[PDB]
């Protein structure tokens, strides 16, 4: 299923409401009104760039910056 | 998904008639007896059940079990 | 002009009908400015507590964690909103006395001992409808030497809140805080509050013959009480106040002009509906105090700046 | 304490250690995930 | 950490001024205002919400005799309060009253 | 219009709209610019509370 029901009463109670624009009640979409999220997966690898050695990815011996 | 816990138009709390629901289901209602017999009665919130659709029993089965 | 007895001569609250959450009582004598104000303050202004920090410990279920975080907020606690303070500014941890502390842990497993059936899971499982019930209290400080056993607690310990299979568990540990109905929207002490003026149906004639038939259905359900003082039915009204202004009145030619339909003036029907954190006695009366707490704050510093 | 991980087709942990292959010594499949550890983090719920 | 503050008008002074309070909506903006209206000495009383996204509204007060709108001001916030006290004394009693009533009922 | 106060006749499409002959028209000829500009907002919100 593709889209969320909604509640609509017709009236001109702003003048907001023109050439499409509308409003909608606060506290409703405090509640849950079609809340969403995207999952935006990006890839690697370090094949990419040819250098020497085993380069493969992890954290070096060495004492990173301890942030 | 899963249940929402209040109402959206007015707030009451509906994240429990779930359960109720298809108890009164089984018992075979008509969903608009079913609904009265729940205690609701401003639509707004009857659209609440009377049209959910439940997507985690049919997502489970890709569960990674054990 | 204004006197102060005219009115309180006119006054009266009758109620109609309470219950466990539920009210509903006339105003019958006010001026819409007051009612309204009235409505607003509720739907805005008694504060509540809820939980507004949650800490994750191990989220291992379908459920993203943003969403259960999210999801959690509306839940209500059932504990008392004037014995505490808002939190001061910032400082996470703060006092004892702006804050409660809740937790949940529900790791799951499969059924020791299930049969072949695998028909459904509360016979294959345990612990896979993580329910409420599964919040305990923790106090801080003097908690246990401040209040009794059996009142800290959500509400309904049935609000489903997730869903596991076996393997996956969940870590929680809850902040709770005061506040207010319109910094936010899970503060609403009530479902809804409202009011509409008595309707009054006056026959400008009286209706006779077989109009019974279509009056009765021209109106909500029990209105017009057919009388038949002479075994003739005739009409009257039953109950004024049992409409909503169906208006179905005027699609009949005829029948537009042998009634009227209209409001009295000022007879307000308030209707509360708790959420169940005060029943809604309380509730009226906290609206009422914190208006009034309001003008003397205005009042006391127009004196001081003075 | 050292790293886990799991193999997709069959579930059962991996844990990589040296400089080696990508497969799980025991299932043939070879496509890997990582383990949760118990962290504590803030997260508001406004 | 100002909560109530008036700009004095250049035309005239003290019979005209308007109002600034803080923090606040159409409750008291709207209840108080219909208060002060009674008031018969007052010639305008008007109020309007300066701002969407903040929450301070205006008032605007005017009289026709040489007294400052202080003093109606002052009446109307009077007034009020004495207002909500009788209301609410009638409303705790009417409710004791159905409850003890509705326990009688069922006893 | 006699003086600043209407006296019979809606306001239409005409004069608050857009064209030759209308009422924040003619205001801005012989008033100046800022005055018309203030009669359209002040008017529009009136129209809308």
């Amino acid at each position: 299923p593709i889209g969320t029901n909604a509640i609509v009463a017709v009236i001109s109670y702003t003048g907001y409401d023109m050439e499409d624009a509308m409003i909608v009640n606060k506290a409703s979409w405090e509640r849950g009104f079609a809340h969403g999220s995207v999952y935006k997966s990006e890839f690697i690898d370090l094949s990419e760039k040819i250098k020497q050695g085993d380069s493969s990815l992890v954290f070096g011996i060495k004492p990173g910056d301890p942030r | 998904m899963i249940i929402p816990v209040r109402c959206f138009t007015c707030g009451k709390i509906v994240g429990n008639k779930w359960e109720a629901y298809l108890g009164l289901l089984q018992a075979e209602y008509t969903e608009g007896d079913a609904l009265d017999a729940l205690g609701l009665k401003r639509y707004c919130c009857r659209r609440m059940l009377l049209a959910h659709v439940d997507l985690i029993e049919k997502l489970l089965n890709y569960a990674p079990l054990e | 002009a204004w006197d102060q007895d005219r009115f309180e001569k006119n006054f009266r609250v009758d109620v109609v009908h309470m219950d466990e959450n539920s009210l509903e009582f006339d105003m019958v004598g006010i001026d819409a400015a007051i009612a309204n104000a009235f409505r607003r303050i509720l739907l805005a202004e008694v504060p509540t507590m809820a939980v507004e920090k949650v800490l994750v410990y191990n989220n291992t279920s379908i459920v993203q964690d943003e969403i259960l975080a999210h999801r959690l907020g509306l839940i209500p606690i059932h504990a008392d909103p004037r014995l505490f303070e808002y939190r001061n500014q910032g400082d996470e941890e703060g006092t004892e006395i702006d804050t409660l502390q809740f937790r949940l842990q529900v790791r799951c497993t499969r059924n020791p001992h299930a049969a072949k059936d695998s028909s459904d899971p509360n016979e294959l499982y345990v612990n896979h409808k993580v329910y409420t019930r599964h919040m305990t209290w923790i106090p801080l400080g003097n908690q246990a030497d401040l209040f009794p056993e059996g009142t800290i607690r959500p509400v309904h310990d049935d609000i489903l809140i997730a869903q596991l299979r076996p393997g996956q568990e969940i870590d929680l540990l809850m902040h709770c805080v005061k506040g207010i109905g319109k910094d936010h929207a899970k503060f609403s002490p009530v479902a809804t509050a409202s009011y509409r003026l008595l309707p009054d149906i006056t026959l400008l004639e009286p209706v006779e013959g077989e109009a019974a038939e279509e009056l009765s259905r021209c109106f909500s359900p029990g209105v017009i009480e057919v009388q038949e003082v002479q075994g003739k039915k005739v009409a009257r009204v039953a109950n004024p106040r049992l409409d909503t202004f169906s208006r179905e009145i005027f699609r009949n030619e005829k029948l537009k002009k042998v009634v009227r339909l209209a409001r009295v003036r000022d007879h307000y029907i308030f209707s509360v509906e708790s959420t169940g954190v005060l029943p809604p006695d309380v509730l009226v009366s906290e609206a009422i105090k914190v208006l009034m707490g309001k003008c003397r704050r205005f009042l006391d510093e127009l004196d001081a700046v003075q | 304490q050292p790293m886990i991980y799991i193999c997709g087709e069959c579930h059962t942990e991996n844990e990589i250690k040296s400089r080696d292959p990508i497969r799980c010594r025991e299932c043939g499949y070879r496509i890997m995930y990582k383990k949760r550890t118990k962290r504590l983090v803030v997260f508001d719920a406004r | 950490k100002t909560a109530l503050e008036m700009v004095q008008a250049a035309g005239t002074d003290r019979h005209c001024v308007t109002f600034v309070l803080h923090e606040e909506d159409h409750t008291l903006g709207n209840s108080l205002r219909y208060m002060i209206m009674k008031n018969p000495e007052v010639e305008f009383c008007g109020y309007t919400t300066t701002h969407p996204s903040e929450s301070k509204i205006n008032l605007r007060i005017q009289t026709r005799g040489t007294l400052p709108a202080v003093e109606p001001f002052q009446r109307g916030l009077n007034e009020l309060m004495n207002v909500c006290q009788h209301v609410l004394d009638k409303f705790e009693a009417s409710i004791k009253d159905y409850k003890d009533q509705k326990a009688s009922r069922n006893e | 219009i006699r003086e600043g106060e209407l006296l019979c006749g809606v306001l239409d499409k005409a004069h608050y709209g857009s064209s030759a002959y209308g009422l924040v028209h003619c205001c801005y000829e012989i008033y100046g610019g800022e005055t018309s500009g203030k009669v359209l907002t002040c008017l529009a919100r009136l129209f809308t509370a």
